[PDB]
RNA sequence: GUAAGUUUAGAUUAUAGCCAAAAGAGGGAGCUCUUCUGGAACGGAAAAAACCUUUAAUAGUGAAUAAUUAACAACA
C-alpha cells in the first residue's frame, strides 16, 4: 500500500477534527472482531497488544512502534484520540475518574446529568 | 388540542412537562359514552341454556347418532369434528389431578 | 398560475401530510395549568391503588400494594427488615401518572419493602453435548434466592 | 428457609390486584355512533 | 376495572365479527389483513394457545381486482393423487368456475401451516355478493375500510374538477 | 510491544488426515500432483464436518450488537 494513504490532507483533518500540530498522544483501541480463521501473524499481534477481549478499552501511546503495530491490526480495531478537557487526574481524584464514549476522561464525577 | 392522540374513545390525555422539566405528567380521566350514542334496552318483553338446548335439537331417530351429534356440535361452535372425539384411558389417567391456579 | 407553481397531485405531495405544531408560548401556559391541577390532585390525595416501576439488579419490577417479588440472589439483609428501593422510574395513580427522565426525584417518590425469606433455587440440570455422553456427566445449579414483600409507596406534592 | 416447598416457580411475582385502570377488552378504543347504531343499520 | 373475574374473562376472551368488502380490492392485500383478523393478531394480548381468532366476513368477492395480468398469468396447481391427476388452472378460469375459490385459496396459503388453520377457515365467511344473513349482521361488530383506495373513472370525475384541471396544451 | 528462552541429564508418545482458498508444475476440458494459508456453532448461508459472524462457561420473565437468498424491451 502506498504511503500516501497515511499522509493526511487538509480536508481529512477537518473531517476527523485532528490538528496537524500538537498531535494526540494516546490511542483508544477496542477489538470488534474475532481472530479465528486469520493468519498466525495477525493472531500474534492481537495477543501482544492485549486486545484478547472484544470491546476492551486499552491505553496506548501514539509512537511509531505502536503506530506500526496498530497499522497491522487496523481493520480489527477502532482508533479514537484521547481528550483531557480537565487535564491529567490527580492522586486524590484517581478514584473519581470516568472515561466517556466521546473520548473525554473527566477527573471529577459529580453524579449530575449532563442534560 | 395539545394532546397528539384523540381523547374521545378511551380517556382524555393531558400531557405536561413539569416546571423543573425532570418529569412528564399524564392526566387520564376516563370518558363515558354519550347517552345519545347508546342504544336502549330491548323494549319487547328466555335463558341461554334453553337456546343452547334448542340449537342442539333432537329431531331424527330420537337421539341422533354420534357422528351427526358431533357434526351438530361442530356446526354450533364452528369447530372440527376431530376435536369432539374421545381419548383412550392411557392419556386420561395421565392428566394432572391438581393443576395450580394463580390469579 | 405563478412561476414554479405545482398543483397538488398523487406524486406532487408525499403520502404523509405535513402538520403544524402549536405555538410554544401558549403551549407553555398549558404545561403550567396541567401541573397546577396535578399538584392539587396530589395534595388532595385523590388516588387509591398505585403502581410503581422500580429497577432492581438487572431487572425492572412493576410494583403494587401486597406484591411479592423474588430476587434470585442473596441480599445480606435479615428477614423482616424494611428496605427502601432507590431506583423508581414510573409511578401511577387513579387518573394521573409520573414519568422519570429517566428517573424521578428522590423527594417525590419513596418506596419501601421488607425481606421475607432467604432461599435457594430448585436444582437445575446442566449437561454439555459430547460424543459418548455417559450418565455421570451431570451438574446441578442451586443458586441462592431471596423473597421481598412490598410494604408502602409514598408520594408528596413536591412539583 | 421456610417450610414452603422447593420446586420450580412459574411466576416470580404475586399480586392480588394486577389491574388498576381496568383490563383491556375488545370494546376498548372502539368509537361509538349516534343512537348506538350497529354497522350497516339503515334505521 | 372493578368488574367481576368471570365477566372480565368472558369479555377479554370474546370473539369479534368483522365485515370486509372485496369489490375492486386485491385479494392479496385483503388476505394479509384477513389473516391478522382471523388468527386474532389484532388483539394486544394475542397468544398462540389462547384461540383468540375472530370471525371475518368477506363480500363482493366476485368483483375483486388483480394487478397486472395476474388474471391470465397466475395458475393454480392441484393434484388429485391419481396417475395423471395433475391439474393446472389459470386465475381467470378459476374465478369463472367459482368467484370465492380464489379468495379462500389465498387466505388458506397465507394462514399458518398448522392444525389451527382448519378451525380458522370455519370462522371465515365468504360471500360472492353483498347478500348476508341478518343474524350475521347482528353478530358483526365492525366493518373494516377497504385496503386499496379505488381510483375514479373519467365519468366519476366531477364537473368542477374538470374546470379546475388546466389544459396543458391546445389542440 | 511483551515473558519466556539457552544449556545439561532422563524419557517416551505422535510421525496416515478431510475440505476450503492461494502459488506452481504436468494439461488444453477438467483433472493429477508439489508448496503456502484456514477451518471443526449451540448463529447464518434451506437441511449444510471443511464457507461467513463468533474468545471460555454460570443463573436471571434484562440490554446493545455481528454474520445473515435474495435482486429490481433500447436510440439517438
Amino acid at each position: 500500500i502506498p504511503d500516501k494513504v497515511f499522509q493526511p490532507k487538509p480536508e481529512d483533518h477537518e473531517k476527523y477534527g485532528g490538528d496537524p500540530q500538537n498531535p494526540h498522544k494516546l490511542h483508544i483501541v477496542t477489538r470488534i472482531r474475532s481472530t479465528k480463521r486469520r493468519p498466525y501473524w495477525e493472531k500474534d499481534t492481537i495477543k501482544m497488544l492485549g486486545l484478547q477481549k472484544a470491546h476492551s478499552p486499552q491505553i496506548h501511546k501514539n509512537i511509531p512502534s505502536v503506530n506500526a503495530k496498530l497499522k497491522v491490526v487496523k481493520h480489527l480495531i477502532r482508533i479514537q484520540p484521547l481528550k483531557l478537557p480537565q487535564g491529567l487526574p490527580t492522586e486524590e481524584t484517581m478514584s473519581s475518574t470516568c472515561l466517556k464514549s466521546t473520548g473525554e476522561l473527566v477527573v471529577q464525577w459529580h453524579l449530575k446529568p449532563v442534560e | 388540542t395539545y394532546s397528539s392522540l384523540p381523547d374521545d374513545y378511551n380517556c382524555q390525555v393531558d400531557l405536561a412537562l413539569t416546571a423543573d422539566g425532570r418529569t412528564i405528567v399524564c392526566y387520564h380521566p376516563s370518558v363515558d359514552i354519550p347517552y345519545e350514542h347508546t342504544k336502549p334496552i330491548p323494549q319487547p318483553d328466555e335463558t341461554h341454556e334453553q337456546i343452547l338446548k334448542a340449537k342442539l335439537e333432537v329431531r331424527k331417530s330420537k337421539q341422533l347418532e354420534q357422528g351427526p351429534m358431533i357434526e351438530q356440535l361442530s356446526k354450533v361452535f364452528y369447530t372440527t369434528k376431530h376435536r369432539w372425539y374421545p381419548h383412550g384411558q392411557y392419556h386420561n389417567r395421565r392428566k394432572k389431578l391438581n393443576p395450580p391456579r394463580d390469579r | 398560475y405563478p412561476q414554479g407553481y405545482v398543483p397538488k397531485t398523487s406524486l406532487s405531495s408525499p403520502p404523509w401530510q405535513e402538520v403544524v405544531l402549536p405555538d410554544p408560548v401558549e403551549e407553555t401556559r398549558h404545561h403550567a395549568e396541567v401541573v397546577k391541577r396535578v399538584n392539587e390532585l396530589i395534595a388532595t390525595g385523590q388516588y387509591g391503588r398505585l403502581f410503581a416501576v422500580v429497577h432492581f439488579a438487572s431487572h425492572q419490577w412493576k410494583v403494587t400494594a401486597e406484591d411479592l417479588i423474588l430476587i434470585e440472589n442473596e441480599l445480606d439483609i435479615k428477614c423482616g427488615e424494611r428496605i427502601r428501593l432507590e431506583k423508581v422510574l414510573l409511578v401511577g395513580a387513579d387518573n394521573f401518572t409520573l414519568l422519570g427522565k429517566p428517573l424521578l426525584r428522590k423527594e417525590l417518590v419513596r418506596v419501601e419493602a421488607t425481606v421475607i425469606e432467604k432461599t435457594e433455587s430448585w436444582p437445575k440440570i446442566n449437561m454439555k453435548f459430547r460424543k459418548r455422553k455417559n450418565f455421570r456427566k451431570k451438574k446441578i445449579i442451586v443458586n441462592p434466592q431471596t423473597i421481598l414483600r412490598i410494604n408502602t409507596i409514598e408520594i408528596a406534592p413536591r412539583l | 428457609q421456610s417450610g414452603l416447598d422447593v420446586i420450580r416457580i412459574r411466576k416470580p411475582f404475586h399480586t392480588d390486584n394486577p389491574s388498576i385502570q381496568g383490563q383491556w377488552h375488545p370494546f376498548t378504543n372502539k368509537r361509538t355512533a349516534l343512537h348506538g347504531l350497529r354497522p350497516r343499520e339503515l334505521r | 376495572s372493578s368488574f367481576s373475574r368471570a365477566p372480565q374473562q368472558w369479555a377479554t376472551f370474546a370473539r369479534m365479527w368483522y365485515l370486509l368488502d372485496g369489490k375492486m380490492q386485491p385479494p392479496g392485500k385483503l388476505a394479509v389483513i384477513a389473516s391478522n383478523k382471523l388468527q386474532g393478531l389484532n388483539k394486544p394480548v394475542y397468544h398462540q394457545l389462547s384461540d383468540c381468532g375472530d370471525h371475518v366476513v368477506i363480500i363482493n368477492t366476485r368483483h375483486i381486482a388483480f394487478s397486472g395480468n395476474k388474471w391470465e398469468q397466475k395458475v393454480y396447481s392441484s393434484h388429485t393423487g391419481y396417475p395423471g391427476g395433475f391439474r393446472q388452472v389459470t386465475a381467470a378460469q378459476l374465478h369463472r368456475k367459482d368467484p370465492v375459490a380464489i379468495v379462500k385459496l389465498a387466505i388458506y396459503g397465507m394462514l399458518p401451516k398448522n392444525l389451527h388453520r382448519r378451525t380458522m377457515m370455519q370462522r371465515l365467511h365468504l360471500f360472492p355478493d353483498e347478500d348476508i344473513p341478518e343474524d350475521i349482521l347482528k353478530n358483526l361488530v365492525e366493518e373494516l375500510p377497504q385496503p386499496r383506495r379505488v381510483p375514479k373513472r373519467l365519468d366519476e370525475y366531477t364537473q368542477e374538477e374538470i374546470e379546475a384541471f388546466p389544459r396543458v396544451w391546445t389542440p
